[PDB]
RNA sequence: AGGACCGAACCGACUAAUGUUGAAAAAUUAGCGGAUGACUUGUGGCUGGGGGUGAAAGGCCAAUCAAACCGGGAGAUAGCU
RNA sequence: ACACAGGUGGUCAGGUAGAGAAUACCAAGGCGCUUGAGAGAACUCGGGUGAAGGAACUAGGCAAAAUGGUGCCGUAACUUC
RNA sequence: AAUUCCUUGUCGGGUAAGUUCCGACCUGCACGAAUGGCGUAAUGAUGGCCAGGCUGUCUCCACCCGAGACUCAGUGAAAU
RNA sequence: CGAUGUCGGCUCAUCACAUCCUGGGGCUGAAGUAGGUCCCAAGGGUAUGGCUGUUCGCCAUUUAAAGUGGUACGCGAGCUGGGUUUAGAACGUCGUGAGACAGUUCGGUCCCUAUCUGCCGUGGGCGCUGGAGAACUGAGGGGGGCUGCUCCUAGUACGAGAGGACCGGAGUGGACGCAUCACUGGUGUUCGGGUUGUCAUGCCAAUGGCACUGCCCGGUAGCUAAAUGCGGAAGAGAUAAGUGCUGAAAGCAUCUAAGCACGAAACUUGCCCCGAGAUGAGUUCUCCCUGACCCUUUAAGGGUCCUGAAGGAACGUUGAAGACGACGACGUUGAUAGGCCGGGUGUGUAAGCGCAGCGAUGCGUUGAGCUAACCGGUACUAAUGAACCGUGAGGCUUAACCU
């Protein structure tokens, strides 16, 4: 029963959902656009907007955070290095949500999530 | 008796040197500005309507908007109708003052209880459950049996089963007023009043204590 | 935004020191007797941190002979007179409540001078 | 398991009480794309209300 | 709480080593007793020296309890263990002479000056 | 050294739970009982129905037993439903 | 009988702690378990935590909880020694 | 007494209170000496009994959390 | 007997009254106190253990009180299986034996996938007679009702005396239920910290996976209660029981008959929660609709144009609203859900840096560092419109107004 617990639970066990969204956040900063279900897309803002705000600053020992969540050089050569100046002028606003109707012949609701500086 | 509409904002305790904490429920009262007084033809009984803040009227349908037009389209939380015995009160802007609760200490408060969603088959009746050790099938959390075999062949209306609990319209009639402020609309009453922060409350003077 | 803070002002004490667990302060009270109101002190060590201003329950362990007895004081209450820091301790935990089941070598407190 | 008798023909009508669920009226037109769209969904050109919601 | 089968030590002079609560009774479904409220107690280990013996039922009151005491100004006071005092059955007062350990103000309502007169600071 | 104690392989079932239109006409989990021995196991052979085999239960003998499985006598017989 | 909660003869086996075909995390290496997507309600199947009291419960401390390693100090009634 | 009908036999001990438990009786309507009677230790997935350790067994139940319940789209039963 | 399952254990009713308690009267071999007894009354409330399968009974004790019977001696598509009543084995019993035990014991099985009548909640619809949006009444319906000790009245009444009470007022509690988060506890994988083992990010710091949520310890936000707190009243109508006057039949007498006044924890109310399906729809307020043509005297029906209202359904940001629905807020006439900014926050002195010590490690920088759930701000991100459903003054009758 939701007495005051904010937001969503989101589907799948915590033990999978966590690993999956930490992997998919890597995929989001790698490709700068993601297609998935509407509840998953609406929850891909969660702790990722704060992570863009965190990867923007240059303050000391900031690299301690998300340190086990990003390990590949092909994104670690961009985060904490050059991603920040792309997402600093818009008072947040790092990403937009969009509904993408349903799947073909199937009633699962799809979505699209995009980073606002995507230019590659 | 007149009814003053307000809002629960939390709790404090008033403190004493006597060794009593005196928990108080904190209430903010509305400007109960008055928009109708009955009689002088029609109804046959004397009663009053207060009007309780404002809402977006951009928005608001004509059947309600023609019922507010005598005072502008504000309405807020509602009109709330109560009987007012033999008082010669005017029909608009009469603005009933909360300051009476400094002269009278006994008050009757109505509101809504805890938002629980499910009501609970046990928690509406708080009946002792069947044993959970050594077995029990699908029934560890229900208020006993709703009937018996074999002759009755029915479950009666009025049987203590299921029901509705939480988000109920509930009254408390043993309150004592610790402070009222007419300028700040601030009301303090002894003990716990049903509901949570932001919950709507209505207070009237009590008939006994 | 809520008027509980405007109701804090008329209850909240201003003559109150900064404290952490293992501090010593000597708490004074009027024993809750409504007649002759005698002042009495209580010696012990703080096992409290209050977290906020007015929500200060102020737990103390009496210790006396080296171990024993626990009390909450509610130091913003009109039944309470005063506290003034006699010595300060040192902590690496919020309220240090393990002092109810550890002693000596395992609960030295120290002063740390930092 | 038990059933007293075969259910009445009214009983499917008593379940299926709603016809088409909605007004089911015809789809929306936009001058950015040569094909109709649903209510709040995006055009084939990546637009809504004349504004570019998505690049391509 | 102090209820059926609760084991206590004795906070009185030449008492028994272990005493067990057998009943609180008197209800209206009485559950437990606070400090200073009457209970029925049995002896389980006595160390007989000319006062106490095993296999005997008497009435008692609790003077110290791990659960502590409540009442004034929302305050709570807690202690480290459970201790009892045994009462005379026809002639009033405790069977010994004294009270052990920290004591409490909740025992100040007792009908006799000896037990409310204290070297303990409470 | 070991018809000892621990314990994986293997062997076996004291309890609680699951399953008996169940995945399955015996399988599953969690604590396990044993575990160089009167041990257990891979492979083949020998023993057959009023007879086998059994530290021997109307137990086991391919879901089956106070006589199994298949066929024949057989369209058994029924002062009865 | 099944694209079956299972079974099937031979065979191998490295770090780190350890005597480890114990138990933990991993190498070499494989797999993400054959409808999917929303939801996230009391409740059920099952785990984790619990004030103060404790076997009072129950046919039955049944279950649950705790105990759990090695060496040294130390160690009774009874005994087929 | 794994035996006693009537027997909670009657009694000591164990509990506040004990049909059971522990030790007796000699009254075995009816045990009994290889259809063996008498008896003890490691020990037994052996019945009963006494205590502690630990304990949501119980007192009064609370909170937390997978998988199902709920609602979809696909495939789509049945005893009756 | 072509299936209607047993004993004990227990969560759960409801009717009867030969009434356990209170409520009321009468009598006593009732001085007072305290018991015994009768008829009159049904509202609530009506206790815990030892041995045992125990119902029970005996033993050990409470309470104002711990009453009795009926409901397939209510309660296995309710649970449990100790007891009863077979499958193994034995003691006692019975037989030569196959076998048997209203004697004992170690032991033992408890199956259920809601179709429908039943009930609870949650929506969609119908009716007030055109439609929309609602209110206030109250025909009715439910909930409650039970209680101690003590002080004062009072050592006063009774009564040589000793002993020893009303009504009435007050003090202080027990159970029972309900509501809160100021108080006080538990809990709290979305967060801070202590830590062992190992693995990993090339490497080493550092940070993090896995090992019960690896363990150990805290906790904002939330949940709840043991924590906090509150109550069934008072008044009124009729009436039994019961107290009575006046007064006949029966010159008397008589509470009843006429006449006149009283009165119960039951009844009717009150109180509290629902309430016009009260189709008996009462009464009232706000909003809206003030179109007609053709056809046959046709007042009985039909077709069709002109023209659309009040409002509703729908798409959304989604909640303190939640089973889905619904209800509620908000959709730039914008703070509804987030970010961001400014913060609240619980935790407990980071990482890098430096220095000392043979090193482990410690010390100074370091009131350090880090945060979800709470709050204001900020449009930074997001929140189409047609169409659709719904109209066009709506049956009769009398007095009247205007026409």
């Amino acid at each position: 029963m939701r007495h005051r617990k904010s937001g969503r639970q989101l589907n799948r066990n915590s033990s999978h959902r966590q690993a999956m969204f930490r992997n998919m956040a890597g995929s989001l900063v790698r490709h700068e656009i993601i297609k998935t279900t509407l509840p998953k897309a609406k929850e891909l803002r969660r702790v990722v907007e704060p992570l863009i705000t965190l990867a923007k600053t240059d303050s000391v020992a900031n690299r301690r955070l998300a340190f086990a969540r990003t390990r590949d050089n092909e994104i670690v050569a961009k985060l904490f290095n050059e991603l920040g100046p792309r997402f600093a002028s818009r008072a947040g606003g790092y990403t937009r949500i969009l509904k993408c109707g349903f799947r073909a012949g199937d009633n699962a609701p799809m979505a699209y999530i995009e980073l606002v500086d995507r230019s590659e | 008796m007149i009814g003053l509409v307000g809002k629960k904002v939390g709790m404090t305790r008033i403190f004493t040197e006597d060794g009593v904490s005196i928990p108080v429920t904190v209430i903010e009262v509305e400007a109960n500005r008055v928009t109708q007084v009955k009689d002088l033809a029609n109804d046959g009984y004397r009663a009053i309507q207060v009007t309780t803040g404002a809402k977006k009227a951009n928005r608001v349908t004509k059947p309600e908007a023609g019922h507010f037009a005598k005072a502008g389209v504000e309405a807020g939380r509602g009109l709330w109708e109560f009987r007012l015995a033999e008082g010669e009160e005017f029909t608009v802007g009469q603005s009933i003052s909360v300051e009476l609760f400094a002269d009278v200490k006994k008050v009757d408060v109505t509101g809504t209880s805890k938002g629980k969603g499910f009501a609970g088959t046990v928690k509406r009746w708080n009946f002792r459950t069947q044993d959970a050790t050594h077995g029990n099938s699908l029934s560890h959390r229900v208020p006993g049996s709703i009937g018996q075999n074999q002759t009755p062949g029915k479950v009666f209306k009025g049987k203590k089963m299921a029901g509705q609990m939480g988000n109920e319209r509930v009254t408390v009639q043993s309150l004592d007023v610790v402070r009222v402020d007419a300028e700040r609309n601030l009301l303090l009453v002894k003990g716990a009043v049903p509901g949570a922060t932001g919950s709507d409350l209505i207070v009237k003077p009590a008939v006994k204590a | 935004s809520n008027i509980i803070k405007q109701l804090e002002q008329e209850q909240m004490k201003q003559d109150v020191p900064s404290f952490r667990p293992g501090d010593t302060v000597e708490v004074k009270v009027w024993v809750v007797e409504g007649s002759k109101k005698r002042l009495q002190a209580f010696e012990g060590v703080v096992i409290a941190i209050r977290n906020r201003g007015l929500h200060s329950a102020f737990t103390v362990r009496k210790i006396s002979n080296g171990e024993g007895v626990e009390r909450v004081f509610q130091t913003h209450s009109p039944v309470v007179d005063s506290i003034s820091v006699k010595r300060r301790g040192a902590v690496r935990k919020a309220k240090l409540y393990y002092l109810r089941e550890r002693t000596g070598k395992a609960a030295r407190i120290k002063e740390r001078l930092n | 398991a038990v059933q007293q008798n075969k259910p009445t023909r009214s009983k499917r009508g008593m379940r299926r009480s709603h016809d088409a669920l909605t007004a089911v009226t015809s789809l929306s037109v936009d001058k950015t794309s040569g094909e109709k769209h649903l209510r709040h969904h995006i055009t084939a050109d990546g637009y809504y209300r004349g504004r570019k919601v998505i690049a391509k | 709480m102090i209820q059926e089968q609760t084991m206590l030590n004795v906070a009185d002079n030449s008492g028994a080593r272990r005493v067990m609560c057998i009943k609180v009774l008197g209800g209206s479904h009485r559950r437990y007793a606070g400090v200073g409220d009457i209970i029925k107690i049995t002896i389980k280990e006595a160390i007989p020296r000319g006062k106490v013996k095993k296999g005997d039922v008497l009435k008692a009151v609790v003077v110290r309890t791990k659960k502590g005491v409540r009442r004034p100004d929302g305050s709570v006071i807690r202690f480290d263990g459970n201790a009892c005092v045994l009462l005379n059955n026809n002639s009033e007062q405790p069977i010994g002479t004294r009270i052990f350990g920290p004591v409490t103000r909740e025992l100040r309502s007792e009908k006799f000056m000896k037990i409310i007169s204290l070297a303990p600071e409470v």
